[PDB]
């Protein structure tokens, strides 16, 4: 009736679980997250230009 | 590892079942070809706006189009398109060898078209017209040379796909790859037919 | 809450391949119909009134 | 749309990377001594000629 | 000539008055004074296309000429009349002498080049990097007259080799060496630029190493 | 009767000598068949070519600074004073048939020698081939590499040239003079006087054609003897253990493929010597202390030295009436560099504590710290090498020379750190990819589950399958894992007729089931040997 | 192919317009690809022999 | 495949109409007749839509109603073998880097860099295209 | 189907008990997998110090000094964040 859940979900995950994914990931969700992160990097680059 | 988890004949299969569902790779290549059409539309716009601005003699005096070699190359390109369609006909069947033969002769005809275009290019260059020489020369060379780059890409695709058919048992996925390559080649020679009807016929 | 689009019909961190359980898509907003079956009929009834 | 992935997912990965590096090379105009593109965003013709 | 000066003035009044005052005195922090620069300076600077500079940066780059030969001569004559200075060499006909500027001696021209030109350009006339955003461009494109006028007037961060440092004979000799190096085929296969160690090492690590490693992968196994 | 003649000669040899036991012992020696293990061979092969070319060059080269007027064929250098060494280099290039080709392939072989040594060093470092059994090998190999570099420097320095002359002036003269206590004394001993000393080029000739090649040959003999008797290490695999060598015996297979690889490496070097121009000295006038060029780089294996010169911020110290020039720094640098390269396995065993006899190599991913360290070292080497080319990089790629210098200055501290972090995380990620494929199996196309719309990648277990769908995870054993069904027996039976036409179906069958049987028997034999090792 | 390339190396080395030709002189083009031809033929010869051995 | 076809025939019809009206109203009522830049662009975007819509209509006539094209379709109707969807691959990043090398060699006029980038692009595209077909090493 | 499971007996030698664990690094036993965090932080501080000291040299310009300051400050901030998180137990 009661589930054995962690008190708080994993914050970061294990070391080195992402770099090779980024290099190779074919999952669309991760690619979209990359798009968003890189696009805000650029949205800061521009915008700093504006300032 | 009793026998297999995925009971599939090959590690690579058609991205969607082409019998009752569209050949998804075919749809993708058709979309991309439709976009490359608009790229060539940009090139045609450049050429046409240049044409409108000439003083009534659109090919300058130093330039004299070599139709004698220009017609044969277009004939060779349409023949290569026909042989590519024959290669497709072989591809729908399990006859990888017929596909390879047809695509090899199509590759040879496309290479001959490229060689003839290069010969005509050097003939025009030696007789004055060049990209840094004239507006007509520049637009003509730009349009025909981007078409030639497309042709070279098609030859690259032909050789790559023949090699791919050599390294795996001929699959329906390989047939779809051959079909999309044929679609690209048909786009290439259709664009050439337009470029010939404009550059050499309409003038 | 009260989402639509079939995107909220999968584990909020979506599984690889986006789904383990796909609702019977009946309208533009399948997730709302799944989570709120009682509104299904309502959705079909009040729709035309505008 | 209830799909497991995109149609050509290696292709969309290629699209993302082509973007990232194309944007990087375009922005790399700044490291050059002359600087980045001085002509307006629209980059009208004669101002963009060599 | 009167009409030549008129045309030069017309072209000047609408292409460069912004950088250089209408009286040819340089506008402060925009362009230098053209008084005394000479027809040679104008010819070299405008024939190479540098002068419609269109920006103030570390190094004004070469670009397609914005004026034709006659207009180049008109501008140069205008500047020559205003201040008076070096004049572009010309042959019997009157055109800018280019064939006549190829000095007969090349070994002496080679020594002159290596002592003076190679310092920044190259062993064989290629380009070279300079202090901060500057560089010495490749000499392959410059025609004999352009090389001569470049020596005769140091454009920017170029030492100005007056007619006394390099007499017309030495200037023609250097022009001959420059043209010979620029147009001489690289004996011993495709000459990777002119810089030896860098293109050579890059070509090793690409061609030879990729080939050797690929052949090793073909011969060898993976495990 | 060639068979009878061969038998008679074998009997004569075995009657006078008794090498039957020894000959059989080497002809049966097993060598692992991994492509990476051929990397070292390249260097050896290149080395041989150098020798074969070098002797040729010695028949036409006169080392001397005796000033002479060219008076030769090459017009652009006529009546120009040059050292006899430069004149003979020009004569080889122009006067002797094939001399340009021979010296060109010699220089290309020198570059390939250096590059292949670097690649081999990287291979053995990342694979951990330097551990307990084979530190000495590493050490001598390090020395060997060092020698090669210096000989390369003495090679293009032999033809007295403007580029090579200014390289001598910078490196030898300036740095040796900079050394505090004996620097000037070492400079005067090496040159027999000041820099333009008339006994430099002959001394470099002696060092380069006789001394250093001899030392390199002796060290290569030691290297190959150790590898031969410390039987080559191997990668982990099915039937591979720390106490065996799985591969191909020397005589039938290994010898043939090694000879063919030497032939193909010689072919690559000849093609480069023809089609690519290396060190066009004729464009480079004879060395004069005043004449200069903008490029002024050494061969790529000393570009790291030159870049370290460029990027080190002009730091000098001035003791009581004495100067310690900034050049001194690079010497110390080299020391540390070499002092760290030659000694690395001992630092590794002191830090890690691995004092065990290691015969199975380690995949670089399985050693994240050492892989990160090696990536950091390669990053620093590349940064220094490109810093040496910052002049040309700025010229071609429009970047201000000061900007490139400061990019290198900040990089030689920052880029190593970033590369270490990235390489560490990358190695761990490769480990996790291996674990994922072990615990799930290879990935394939997607399928939609029947009742509901679940999407599953349809994995492929690599081992026993549990009662339910998911398999029993396998245990990592240090061997590569198949991430693609591509590389398994899936969709890999093309028509064996030809490229154009088929063969009869009976022939295709015979061939394909024969190959299937052969590969299954190979797998079965390896598995049976594996089981027999323990069980 | 390796053998034909070696024969071509012999033929080109024996009979080819090598020797420095001053810039501009007719026959300079033949010289400019003399050493390239030597290297091309030699490399193709030995490379093809090695390829045949590997195969 | 009928709805996404009709979409493209509607777009094709509008683009053909727009190109025709632009050509008619520029050939006269304009300083230099047909603009020849907007006109050709409109004509060939009409062609773009025409090609896509023609292919879609061909396939739709070739294809019986799919579950995705069928209203009142149960999820179990579409359940079954979906096609191959490429798993992880690092070749796309290499293709991107190759094209970036070629692009910088084009911007910075470095013909050697253009050639190197083209070679890299061919190699990386070969790797991607052959990634899931390279048979096992035979030794 | 053409593949067989592999097993390797590797001589194990410290006793791989202090430092890294297989959960963090899946191949901890297979080779050097732990670099102490102390050497991390010391090296980062040394990198920042080197960046600062290069401000002293022969360069009239000051864009260079400002870039050095920025990079060294970034390194110091990264090292400080890592040290603070480690001290507190990877919190915040
Ligand atoms: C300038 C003019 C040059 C024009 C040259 C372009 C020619 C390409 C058309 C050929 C037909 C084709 O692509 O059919 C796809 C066809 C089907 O894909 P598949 O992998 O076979 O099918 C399995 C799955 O679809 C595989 O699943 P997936 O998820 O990977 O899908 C990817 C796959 C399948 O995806 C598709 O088919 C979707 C549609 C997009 C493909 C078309 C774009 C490719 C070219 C774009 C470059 C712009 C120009 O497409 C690709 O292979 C992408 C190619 C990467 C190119 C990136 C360039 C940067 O691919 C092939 O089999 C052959 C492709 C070979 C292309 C050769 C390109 C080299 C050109 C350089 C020559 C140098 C001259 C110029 C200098
Ligand atoms: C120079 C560069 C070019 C390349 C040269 C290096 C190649 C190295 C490959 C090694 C192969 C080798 O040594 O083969 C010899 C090798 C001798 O070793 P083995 O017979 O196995 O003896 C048992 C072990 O030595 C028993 O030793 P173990 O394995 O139990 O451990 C002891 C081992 C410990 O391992 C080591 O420490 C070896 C490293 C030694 C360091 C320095 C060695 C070389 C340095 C000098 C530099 C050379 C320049 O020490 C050695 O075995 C060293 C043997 C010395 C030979 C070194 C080869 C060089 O094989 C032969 O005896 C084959 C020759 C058969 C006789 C000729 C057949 C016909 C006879 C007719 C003659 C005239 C006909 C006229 C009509
Ligand atoms: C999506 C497009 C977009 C966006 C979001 C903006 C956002 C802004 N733009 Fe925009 N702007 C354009 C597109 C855009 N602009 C275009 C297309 C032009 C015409 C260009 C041309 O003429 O060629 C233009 C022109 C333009 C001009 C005219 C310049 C000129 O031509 O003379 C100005 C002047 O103030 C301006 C201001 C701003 C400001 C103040 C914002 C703000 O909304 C920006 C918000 C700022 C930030 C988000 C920065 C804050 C972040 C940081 C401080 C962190 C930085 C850290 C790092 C980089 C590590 N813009
Ligand atoms: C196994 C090795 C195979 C090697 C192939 C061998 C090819 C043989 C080529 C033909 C015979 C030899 C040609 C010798 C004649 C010759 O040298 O060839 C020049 C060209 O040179 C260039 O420009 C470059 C043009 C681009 C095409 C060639 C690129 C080939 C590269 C890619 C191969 C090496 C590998 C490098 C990879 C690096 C990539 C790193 C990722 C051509 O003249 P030009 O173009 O005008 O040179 C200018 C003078 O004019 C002018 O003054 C002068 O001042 C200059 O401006 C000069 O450029
Ligand atoms: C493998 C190599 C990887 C790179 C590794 C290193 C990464 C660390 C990057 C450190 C960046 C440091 C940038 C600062 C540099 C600096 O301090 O210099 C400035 C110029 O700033 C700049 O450009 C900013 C440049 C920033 C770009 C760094 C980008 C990273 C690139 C290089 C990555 C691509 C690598 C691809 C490798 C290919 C594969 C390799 C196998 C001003 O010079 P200057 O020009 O003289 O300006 C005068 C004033 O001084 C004076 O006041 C004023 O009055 C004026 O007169 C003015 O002239
Ligand atoms: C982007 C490329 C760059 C920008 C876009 C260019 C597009 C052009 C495409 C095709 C045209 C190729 C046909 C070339 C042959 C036609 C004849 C001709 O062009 O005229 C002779 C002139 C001399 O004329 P001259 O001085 O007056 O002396 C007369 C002697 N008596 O040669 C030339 O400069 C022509 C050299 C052009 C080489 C272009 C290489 C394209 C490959 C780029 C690879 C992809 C890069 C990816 C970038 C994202
Ligand atoms: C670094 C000092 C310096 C030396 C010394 C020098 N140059 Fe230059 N050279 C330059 C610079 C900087 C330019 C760029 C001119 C400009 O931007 O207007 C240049 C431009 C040129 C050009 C123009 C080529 C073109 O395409 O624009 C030629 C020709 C030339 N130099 C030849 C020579 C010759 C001949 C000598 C020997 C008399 C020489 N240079 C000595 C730095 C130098
Ligand atoms: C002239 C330079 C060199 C030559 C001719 C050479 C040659 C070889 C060859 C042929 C091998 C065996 C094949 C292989 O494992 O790849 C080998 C192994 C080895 N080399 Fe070198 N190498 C050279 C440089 C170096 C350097 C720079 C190092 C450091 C080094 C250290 C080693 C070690 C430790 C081994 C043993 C690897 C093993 O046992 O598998 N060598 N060398
Ligand atoms: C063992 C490793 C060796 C290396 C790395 C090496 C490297 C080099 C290099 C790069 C050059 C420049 C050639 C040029 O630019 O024209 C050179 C020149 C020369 N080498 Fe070596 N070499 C080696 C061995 C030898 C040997 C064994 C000999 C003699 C048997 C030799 C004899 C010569 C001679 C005579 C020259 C000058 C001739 C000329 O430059 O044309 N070399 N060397
Ligand atoms: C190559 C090896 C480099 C070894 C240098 C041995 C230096 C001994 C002589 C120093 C001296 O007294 O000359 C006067 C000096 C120029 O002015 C000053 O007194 C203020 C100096 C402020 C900065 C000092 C930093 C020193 C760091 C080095 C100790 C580290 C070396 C590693
Ligand atoms: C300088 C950089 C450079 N700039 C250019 C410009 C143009 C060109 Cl073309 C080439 N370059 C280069 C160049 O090629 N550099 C290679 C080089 C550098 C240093 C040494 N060093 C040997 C040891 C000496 C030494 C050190 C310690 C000693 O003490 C001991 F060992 F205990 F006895 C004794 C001697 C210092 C010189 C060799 C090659």
């Amino acid at each position: 009736e009661l589930e054995a859940r962690r008190p708080f979900p994993e914050r970061m995950g294990p070391k080195g679980n992402l770099i090779y994914k980024l290099i190779t990931t074919t999952d669309h969700k991760l690619i979209g997250i990359m798009y968003c992160v890189v696009c805000f990097a650029f949205f800061l680059v521009g915008g700093l230009m504006a300032l | 590892m009793t026998s297999a988890v995925g009971t599939s004949g090959t590690a690579i299969t058609s991205r969607v079942h082409s019998l009752n569902r569209p050949n998804m790779v075919s749809v993708g290549t058709i979309v991309w070809l439709s976009s490359e059409l608009m790229f060539f539309a940009g090139l045609f716009a450049m050429y046409f706006t240049a044409r409108a601005q000439a003083g009534g003699a659109w090919p300058p005096e130093p330039t004299e189009l070599n139709l004698a070699l220009a017609v044969p190359v277009t004939l060779v390109l349409i023949a290569s398109s026909f042989t590519c369609q024959m290669g497709v006909f072989a591809a729908e069947r399990g006859d990888v060898f017929g596909l390879r033969r047809w695509y090899v002769i199509t590759f040879l005809m496309g290479l001959f078209f490229v060689l003839g275009q290069g010969y005509e290019y050097i003939h025009l260059v030696e007789h004055g017209t060049t990209i840094p020489g004239s507006a007509y020369g520049s637009v003509f060379y730009l349009a025909t040379g981007f078409h030639g780059l497309h042709v070279i890409g098609g030859l690259v695709a032909f050789v790559l796909l023949l090699a791919r058919t050599k390294m795996s048992k001929f699959t329906p996925a390989q047939a779809t790859a051959a079909i999309v390559v044929s679609y690209y080649w048909h786009f290439v020679d259709i664009v050439w037919i337009a470029l010939f009807a404009t550059i050499y016929f309409v003038r | 809450g009260y989402g639509n689009s079939l995107e909220w019909a999968t584990s909020c961190p979506p599984p690889r391949h986006n789904f383990t359980e796909l609702p019977r898509i009946r309208s533009e907003r399948p997730a709302f119909e799944l989570h709120y079956p009682h509104m299904v009929e309502r959705m079909r009834a009040e729709a035309h009134v505008g | 749309i209830g799909a497991p992935d995109v149609a050509f997912p290696r292709l969309n990965a290629l699209s993302f990377w082509l973007f990232l590096f194309g944007a990087l090379i375009a922005i790399a105009g700044f490291i050059t001594p002359g600087g980045a593109a001085d002509f307006g965003w629209t980059a009208y013709s004669p101002l963009t000629d060599a | 000539q009167s009409a030549l000066l008129r045309t030069g003035k017309q072209l000047f009044e609408t292409s460069c008055v912004s950088c250089h005052g209408a009286n040819l005195q340089g506008v402060p922090d925009r362009g230098p004074s053209l008084i005394g620069t000479g027809e040679a300076a104008v010819y070299f600077q405008v024939s190479t296309g540098r002068m419609p500079a269109m920006r103030g940066e570390a190094q004004a780059p070469s670009k397609p000429p914005h004026f034709d030969e006659s207009q180049i001569d008109a501008l140069g004559a205008y500047v020559q009349a205003n201040g008076g200075g070096p004049t572009v060499p010309r042959d019997d006909h009157g055109a800018v002498a280019q064939e006549s500027l190829i000095g007969g001696d090349v070994a002496r021209g080679g020594d002159l080049f290596r002592l003076n030109c190679a310092s920044c350009h190259n062993f064989t006339g290629k380009g070279g990097a300079l202090s901060s955003g500057k560089y010495a461009p490749d000499l392959g494109d410059a025609n004999p007259a352009q090389i001569y006028t470049a020596m005769l007037t140091g454009p920017q961060n170029m030492p100005k080799f007056s007619d006394r440092q390099l007499t017309p004979d030495e200037k023609r000799d250097i022009v001959a060496y420059v043209r010979e190096s620029a147009e001489t085929p690289s004996y011993g296969g495709y000459g990777l630029g002119g810089f030896g160690p860098a293109p050579e090492g890059m070509a090793m690590w690409i061609i030879g190493m990729v080939a050797a490693i690929g052949v090793a992968m073909w011969i060898g196994s993976r495990a | 009767d060639f068979a009878k003649l061969a038998a008679a000669q074998g009997d004569a040899i075995d009657s006078r000598y008794h090498p039957s036991a020894a000959v059989r012992r080497q002809l049966n020696k097993v060598f692992p068949t991994h492509w990476s293990f051929l990397l070292g061979e390249i260097a050896l092969y290149s080395f041989i070519i150098l020798l074969l070319t070098g002797v040729w060059l010695t028949l036409f080269f006169d080392p001397s600074m005796a000033h002479v007027t060219y008076d030769g064929v090459y017009q652009p250098l006529r009546g120009v004073q040059m050292s006899r060494a430069y004149e003979t280099a020009l004569d080889i290039s122009f006067e002797v048939r094939g001399g340009l080709f021979v010296r060109q392939v010699h220089h290309w072989a020198a570059l390939m020698f250096a590059a292949s040594i670097m690649v081999h060093l990287a291979r053995i470092f990342f694979t951990g081939a330097f551990r307990r059994p084979r530190e000495a090998n590493w050490v001598i190999g390090s020395l060997l590499l060092i020698l090669a570099m210096f000989e390369g420097f003495f090679g293009y320095s032999l033809p007295d040239d403007l580029l090579s002359g200014t390289g001598i002036r910078a490196a030898l003269s300036g740095i040796t003079m900079g050394i505090p206590v004996i620097g000037t004394w070492m400079h005067w001993a090496l040159f027999g006087g000041d820099f333009p000393g008339e006994i430099l080029i002959p001394r470099l000739y002696a060092l380069h054609i006789l001394l250093i090649p001899g030392i390199i040959l002796a060290l290569i003999g030691a290297h190959l003897a150790l590898v031969w008797f410390q039987k080559h290490t191997q990668f982990p695999g099915p039937g591979r253990t720390e106490t065996n060598v799985v591969g191909v015996r020397v005589m039938p297979v290994f010898a043939v493929k090694s000879g063919a690889f030497f032939a193909m490496i010689t072919g690559v070097l000849g093609l480069m010597g023809g089609l690519l121009t290396i060190n066009p000295i004729w464009n480079l006038g004879p060395y004069k202390p005043s004449q200069v060029s903008a490029g002024s780089q050494p061969d790529f294996y000393m570009m790291w030295t030159d870049g370290l010169i460029r990027l080190w911020p002009a730091w000098e110290f001035y003791p009581f009436g004495h100067t310690i020039p900034q050049g001194v720094w690079v010497a110390v640098g080299m020391g540390l560099v070499f002092a760290l390269l030659i000694a690395y396995p001992f630092i590794e065993k002191k830090v890690t504590g691995d004092d065990a006899h290691h015969n199975l190599l380690q995949r670089p991913r399985d050693v994240p710290v050492r892989t990160a360290i090696g990536s950091m070292a390669i990053a620093l080497y590349l940064l220094l090498t490109f810093a040496c080319m910052n002049d040309i990089i700025a010229l071609k790629f429009h970047i201000s020379l000061n900007a490139t210098t400061w990019i290198g200055r900040i990089g030689m501290v920052v880029l190593p750190a970033i590369v270490y972090f990235v390489a560490y995380r990358w190695a761990i990620s490769l480990q996790r990819s291996d674990r994922e494929v072990l615990e799930h199996g290879v990935e394939t196309g997607i399928i939609k589950r029947l009742p509901h719309g679940a999407y599953v990648e349809l994995h492929q277990p690599l081992g026993p399958v549990d009662e339910h769908g998911h398999p029993i995870p396998l245990e990592y054993a240090g061997a590569p894992l198949p991430k693609r069904m591509n590389k398994l027996g899936s969709g890999g039976a093309p028509g064996t007729g030809s490229f154009l036409f088929p063969d009869p179906a009976v022939e295709h069958e015979a061939l394909t089931e024969a190959a299937h049987a052969s590969e299954h028997k190979s797998l079965t034999a390896l598995k049976e040997h594996q089981d027999r090792i323990h069980g | 192919l390796g053998g034909l390339s070696g024969l071509a190396l012999l033929l080109v080395f024996l009979f080819w317009p090598w020797e420095y030709q001053p810039f501009g002189s007719e026959g300079e083009f033949l010289y400019s690809l003399a050493t390239p031809l030597y290297g091309l033929t030699f490399g193709l010869s030995i490379l093809s022999i090695g390829i045949g051995a590997v195969l | 495949m009928h709805i996404e076809a009709r979409l493209f025939e509607i777009l094709t019809a509008f683009f053909a109409l727009a190109a025709v009206v632009y050509a008619v109203l520029t050939a006269m009522f304009a300083t230099g007749g047909v603009e020849w830049a907007g006109t050709t662009a409109l004509v060939l975007t009409t062609g773009l839509t025409l090609i896509t819509g023609t292919f879609f209509r061909f396939v739709a006539r070739r294809l019986d109603t799919r579950p995705e094209d069928y209203e009142d379709a149960e999820i179990s109707d579409g359940a079954g073998e979906l096609g191959f969807f490429a798993p992880h691959s690092w070749w796309p990043i290499l293709i991107s880097l190759s094209f970036s090398t070629a692009a910088v060699g084009a911007a910075l006029w470095l013909p050697w860099l253009i050639a190197a980038g083209v070679a890299f692009v061919i190699t990386s595209v070969c790797g991607l295209v052959f990634e899931y077909y390279w048979g096992p090493e035979k030794h | 189907m053409s593949s067989t499971q592999d097993r390797s007996q590797l001589d194990p030698e410290v006793e791989r008990h202090t430092g890294v664990d297989v959960e963090d690094v899946p191949s901890a036993e297979w080779g050097w997998s732990h670099m102490p965090i102390g050497v991390m932080h010391i090296g980062g501080l040394l990198s920042a110090a080197f960046l600062l000291v290069m401000m002293r040299g022969n360069h009239v310009g000051h864009v260079e000094d400002w870039f050095l300051i920025g990079f060294a400050a970034v390194i110091v901030a990264l090292v400080g964040r890592n040290w603070w998180l480690r001290r507190r137990g990877w919190i915040r």
